[PDB]
DNA sequence: TATAATGGGAGCTGTCACGGATGCAGG
DNA sequence: CCTGCATCCGTGAGTCGAG
């Protein structure tokens, strides 16, 4: 009902008060002293899904290797993003590289 | 006089209404080619004129 | 129209009734279901204005 | 939007496993389980306990809530509790914590990857009485009972063994909820081969059977007043706000009389018998008022009785004005 | 006519709050926003500036 | 008729899909007893 | 019975709406001039 | 690990790797987010009505005339709830009340068949959702899932309150008859009020022809 | 005591809980055999009342 | 209780005029 | 960034009777 009660007390457009409700968006009570895109979350911030999963759950990716591949780099070594894990393969992010099932020991 | 199991439910003339009956129709279960909706014993239909 | 929708569904029932059970033993009188089209046009007939 | 577009659009976002993922995920689920029946063995607490608090330091903080299978109510306090109770085992004891905790994950992660599977199995089942999203829900139940009970060394695919279950919560579901008056699912399973039968009939024979073919297409036992008892329980309630007339103007429960309420000519017709009884029960002696009207429960509710018995025999012949309320 | 008519003009709009707790551009009746400004000038306080 | 693709085996049959409601001499319908008409609707002509 | 009528009561329709009301989640008091509650169901709904 | 030798650089969740014999912290926090209705309660619960006052007072001496518009806007409301004494939190609802049964009665007509209320439905859909809620979350349902369900939840809370407030109407099976929530009953020419209050049916009455 | 006003405010879910003569649980409206309300059910007397 | 199965489906189209809020290009 | 005008969304649209 328009102007919206709940939306105004805490000062939130229709849209926004929308995308809480039915599971669109997220919302931060508590910070707990996060960092996204090198700012730090302030309270009462609406997040994407994926933003609160990276958030909370960390940033990572898998890279298919095409079969009978072996690759340029090895299990539990640091990576840069721009290295390539394999002839055919370039790593988006940092951190560290794991191998996914083997296939020769 | 005992209880009756029973109550007088008889469809009765409306107010205001009446006249000569002309015509009677009655459709029961157990009829050859009567066959009512579900749960129906029987049907009356009365036709007054 | 009526026909033709109650047909439609009718349609929907048949690949539906296709895709499951035995592919080997299926007659027209199995996969075919009447309902829709029956109640289509039985829908038509009386509810409509 | 639309709630379906976005549970879709949620569902895209997990990437489908690959074999070995399969595995590797139905693996450390079972290993998870047979290392919680081994920590249950260790510290001896309840498997179901130790479960729980498992699953409650994977989910996260923002879940814990009492289980009705536990016998204790499980607060982080009492997780933390348990947990520092699994913590402080030896090492090689210690190491079926790990392997629990990696399982639940693993878990969760299995349950998460497949939910494709329940869309494309509940959008068959459309139009019987639940709501898209309802039957997706319930396929999802089904989903989480196959990952817990699904065995890897089979080397059966899990869509397999996943799909049947899913087909057996949706179709539970469909039998339970979508009927407002409330028929045990055996029943429904009865009514639903009764249609079925009825419709096959009425195929072969170019019209619509009568309750005798349908007793002999039903085979031993059944006879005509069983199918009319049972399409007569088949009955669906019809709607009071049900649309009479083109208009938006009146409804059919406008039209329904209300039988419970008492007419005022009802509480008049109570109000003048319990007079013309007082009134006419002046033959009354008060040895004979206060027990005939014991007799007859007109106190508290509930020889000088044949007496009573007999004058009163005697009174009814009398005036014979009150045969009106004698309908 | 002239009844309506007075229905409609029964409102006001406050310009100023002068001591009040009201607020500009809060609307309420003419007769309330008056026994407020008589209850204000007998207190003492700077009464409430309201527009028709 | 039921056609294989594969196979090429063909069921043909004549399935029963109920009643077509039938008018009478003078233009109305009987339906469950009682005489009803159906009203012509006119509207909008489809093209461009 | 020969007699004048009875004064009337509250009128079923209003209770229906207090009812209607609350499943709204909307709590609607009857009030005296002390601004007491007056009960219109006559203690059949309350505990 | 280690007895307290090794520890932990960064903020971040454990995952314990036994074949490479390796604690590994992925980068993460441990921020409290929601969504939802629990959210905007818990929001609502935080609430200081007195200090919102005083900042929206503070707002209203701006030179700008759209800021103390506003300003008024929501000082109006957080004033209402100030003197009512209603807590904002009370805008979200936790038990949801249930309707006497004879003012959604399920009563046989004469046919001997059933007539019921769409309001039963309704409770019908909320209490199912419900139920199937509370099972999803003691079994340990995924997020995914568990976030379906409450959006379900909130739709069937709301098809009840008002339906067809927000999204398509909630109908019966095979029917575009969208069904009659409270708030159909209540407003509207065939609403409680200007149907059953402000006119009525009357006994010891009459009518025809003159 | 005349009803001399009316009030209304917002329901505490207290108040509401403070209402209810009972929760109701299963999702039933009356037995299909017996026609009687259903126990915990929409019409449940155990509740609302006698019939 | 085990071949494998992994993102839905219908849509309603010829009123009209208002208050209020919300948003965007312009001074 | 503050003002003004363009645009979207929700809300209304006579009474009683009969069906
Ligand atoms: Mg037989």
């Amino acid at each position: 009902d328009v102007p919206s009660k709940i939306g105004t007390l805490l000062d939130l457009s229709a849209t926004e008060l929308e995308q809480v409700l039915y599971f669109s968006k997220y919302i931060v009570l508590d910070p707990k002293g996060a960092i996204l895109n090198g700012v730090p979350v302030e309270k009462r911030q609406l997040l994407t899904d994926e933003e609160y999963r990276e958030l909370r759950y960390g940033k990572q990716e898998t890279y298919p290797l095409p079969p009978g591949v072996d690759a340029l780099v090895k299990d539990g070594e640091e990576v840069v993003k721009g290295q390539e894990l394999a002839p055919g393969v370039v790593s988006r992010l940092d951190g560290v590289a794991l191998y996914r099932f083997p296939r020769r020991v | 006089e005992k209880a009756r199991d029973v109550k007088d439910t008889s469809l009765r003339v409306p107010p205001g209404e009446g006249g000569i009956v002309v015509r009677t129709v009655r459709l029961r279960r157990g009829d050859p080619g009567v066959e009512l909706k579900p749960g129906v014993r029987e049907v009356v239909r009365v036709y007054v004129a | 129209d009526q026909f033709r929708v109650g047909l439609a569904r009718l349609a929907r029932g048949v690949r539906e009734r296709m895709l499951m059970g035995s592919e080997d033993s299926l007659t027209p009188a199995k996969l075919v279901n009447s309902r829709p089209l029956e109640a289509a046009i039985r829908e038509f007939f009386s509810r409509s204005q | 939007s639309d709630p379906v577009r976005q549970y879709l659009h949620e569902i895209g976002q997990v990437p489908l496993l690959t074999l070995e993922e399969e595995v590797e995920l139905a693996r450390k689920v079972e290993e998870g389980m047979e290392a919680i029946k081994k920590l249950s063995e260790i510290t001896g607490l309840d498997p179901d306990l130790i479960r729980e608090v498992v699953r409650a330091k994977i989910l996260g903080s923002a879940r814990v809530r009492h289980i009705p299978g536990l016998k204790e109510t499980l607060d982080p306090k009492t997780v933390e509790e348990i947990d520092q109770k699994l913590k402080s085992l030896p090492k090689e004891h210690k190491r079926y914590l790990h392997i629990a905790r990696e399982g639940e994950a693993a878990r969760q992660h299995l349950i998460e990857a497949n939910l494709r599977l329940v869309v494309s199995i509940a959008k068959k089942y459309t139009g019987r009485g639940l709501s898209f999203l309802d039957l997706i829900q319930e396929g999802n139940q089904g989903l989480i009972r196959a990952v817990e009970k699904f065995e890897y060394k089979r080397r059966f695919k899990f869509s397999t063994y996943a799909t049947w279950w899913i087909r057996q919560a949706i179709n539970r579901a469909i039998a339970d909820q979508a009927r407002t008056i409330r028929i045990p699912v055996h029943m429904v399973e009865t009514i639903n081969k009764l249609s079925r039968t009825a419709r096959q009939l009425q195929q072969e024979l170019g019209r619509e059977p009568t309750y005798e073919e349908i007793a002999e297409a039903m085979g031993p036992g059944w006879d005509a007043k069983r199918v009319e008892e049972t399409l007569k329980i088949a009955q669906e309630p019809v709607s009071l706000e049900t649309p009479i007339g083109d208009e938006k103007d009146s409804f059919y429960g406008d039209f329904i009389p209300d039988e419970h309420l008492p007419s005022p000519v009802d509480a008049a017709t109570q109000s003048l018998l319990s007079e013309e009884l007082e009134k006419a029960l002046s033959k009354l002696s008060e040895r004979e008022a206060m027990v005939l009207k014991l007799r007859k429960g007109l106190i508290d509710g509930r020889q000088i009785e044949n007496k009573a018995l007999r004058k009163l025999k005697y009174h009814e012949s009398r005036t014979r004005k009150l045969r009106d309320f004698l309908d | 006519i002239e009844i309506v008519v007075r229905q409609m003009m029964k409102y006001v709009e406050v310009t100023d709050p002068g001591d009040s707790r009201l607020l500009e551009g809060q609307v309420l009746e003419k007769w309330d926003v008056e026994a407020l400004n008589e209850r204000l000038i007998a207190e003492g306080k700077t009464p409430v500036a309201w527009k028709p | 008729q039921l056609i294989h693709k594969d196979t090429g085996l063909i069921k043909e049959d004549e399935v029963f899909l109920g009643h077509i409601p039938l008018m009478t001499e003078d233009g109305s319908f009987i339906i469950n007893g009682a005489d009803r008409v159906i009203v012509s609707q006119i509207h909008r002509s489809p093209g461009v | 019975k020969g007699e004048d009528v009875p004064e009337p009561s509250v009128p079923e329709s209003f209770r229906v709406l207090v009812k209607e009301l609350q499943a709204l989640a909307l709590d609607v008091q009857t009030l005296d001039e002390k601004d007491n509650p007056v009960d219109i169901f006559e203690g059949l709904a309350s505990k | 690990a280690d007895g307290g030798k090794v520890k932990s650089d960064v903020y971040g969740r454990v995952e314990v790797d036994l074949v490479r014999n390796v604690v590994r912290v992925v980068e993460s926090y441990d921020i409290d987010a929601r969504m939802g209705a629990e959210a905007i309660q818990q929001l609502l619960k935080e609430l200081d009505l007195e200090a919102l006052e005083k900042e929206l007072l503070e707002e209203m001496k701006h030179p700008s005339r759209a800021r103390r518009a506003k300003a008024r806007k929501r000082l109006e409301v957080v004033r209402a709830f100030l003197d009512s004494g209603n807590r904002p939190e009370w805008m979200i609802l936790e038990a949801v009340p249930v309707l006497p049964p004879d003012l959604r009665p399920m009563v046989q007509v004469d046919g001997g068949r059933f007539a019921t209320s769409d309001l039963n439905d309704l409770y019908r859909r909320l209490i199912n959702r419900n139920n199937r809620l509370k099972k999803l979350l003691a079994q340990g349902a995924p997020e995914i899932i568990i976030r379906n369900e409450k959006r379900m939840l909130q739709e069937a809370v709301d098809a009840l309150l008002d339906n067809g407030r927000r999204g398509a109407p909630v109908t019966n099976p095979g029917s575009d008859r969208p069904l009659r929530s409270l708030t159909d009953i209540l407003s509207g020419k065939q609403g409680r009020f200007r149907q059953n209050l402000l006119g009525k049916r009357v006994d010891y009455s009459g009518r025809s022809v003159i | 005591k005349e009803v001399r006003k009316v009030r209304i405010a917002l329901a505490s879910p207290e108040k509401i809980r403070s209402w209810s003569y009972g929760e109701v649980e299963k999702p039933e409206t009356i037995n299909y055999r017996t026609l009687k309300p259903e126990r915990d059910g929409l019409f449940d007397e155990r509740i609302f009342g006698p019939i």
